[PDB]
């Protein structure tokens, strides 16, 4: 998972099995999904 | 905020938490109407509170009211960050008292030197995870541009100011975007982003609000 350099707090999914993270806010990686099912597909 | 002290009780009356569900950013109140946070901070539906210490209890002064309008700086860069800046006007004006107050903008660009106070309810670890209950403060410097330059090589645009300390330990964090950096009781930078928290030569870099006061006040009189 990559919370990148911004500082908000938002709850994103990343593949381990699908789970949650903090995502920062910006710059997003691939792994990061806005939704379980979405990231398990 | 890593590195902080818990802020005293209604210390920090400016200070407001975007909520969609759950806290995901900070902001300033600028007047009874107007909430300025960052743009990265920017979602379609938000719930401003104010008022508040401990953002998991119902404490009784706390105000919550839904953002009506939402707008992002129109040069903003999601890439750069560059003009990482919003404002926020809330459905109904807010009721000002002494757990709810409004910060002043900026009279001018506050020098390198000066002292500032930053506040969120942001992660308190550089390593690992721990979620505040009660509002974090940092005091903390402006650093001198070509230290900010040199921390963030070609990364530092002239809208951006760096805060905090070179050697690291004390920083603003996830959860912290969109607060305030206030010196000497105006506000003077928006949390926005940083590589990490409280790393060596890594400093927090905040928005530089003292560029936009035209903007902001140019956009409150048309909206
Ligand atoms: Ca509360």
């Amino acid at each position: 998972p990559y919370t990148g350099p911004c500082k908000a707090r938002i709850i994103r999914y990343f593949y381990n099995l699908c789970q949650t993270f903090v995502y920062g806010g910006c710059r997003a990686k691939r792994n990061n999904f806005k939704s379980a099912e979405d990231c398990m597909r | 905020i890593v590195g902080g002290y818990t802020c005293q009780e209604n210390s920090v009356p400016y200070q407001v938490s975007l909520n969609s569900g759950y806290h995901f950013c900070g902001g300033s109140l600028i007047n009874d109407q107007w909430v300025v946070s960052a743009a990265h901070c920017y979602k379609s539906r938000i719930q401003v509170r104010l008022g508040e210490h401990n953002i998991n209890v119902l404490e009784g002064n706390e105000q919550f009211v839904n953002a009506a309008k939402i707008i992002k700086h129109p040069n903003f860069d999601r890439k750069t960050l560059n003009n990482d800046i919003m404002l926020i006007k809330l459905s109904s004006p807010v009721k000002l008292n002494a757990h709810v107050a409004t910060v002043a903008l900026p009279s001018s660009c506050a020098p390198a030197g000066t002292q500032c106070l930053i506040s969120g309810w942001g992660n308190t670890l550089s390593s690992g995870v721990n979620e505040p209950d009660l509002l974090q403060c940092l005091d903390a410097p402006l650093l001198p541009q070509a230290d900010c330059e040199a921390s963030y090589p070609g990364k530092i645009t002239d809208n951006m100011v760096c805060v905090g300390f070179l050697e690291g330990g004390k920083d603003s964090c996830q959860g912290d975007s969109g607060g305030p950096v206030v010196c000497n009781g105006e506000l003077q930078g928006i949390v926005s982003w940083g590589y990490g928290c409280a790393l060596p030569d890594n400093p927090g870099v905040y928005t530089k609000v003292c560029n936009y006061v035209d903007w902001i006040q140019d956009t409150i009189a048309a909206n």
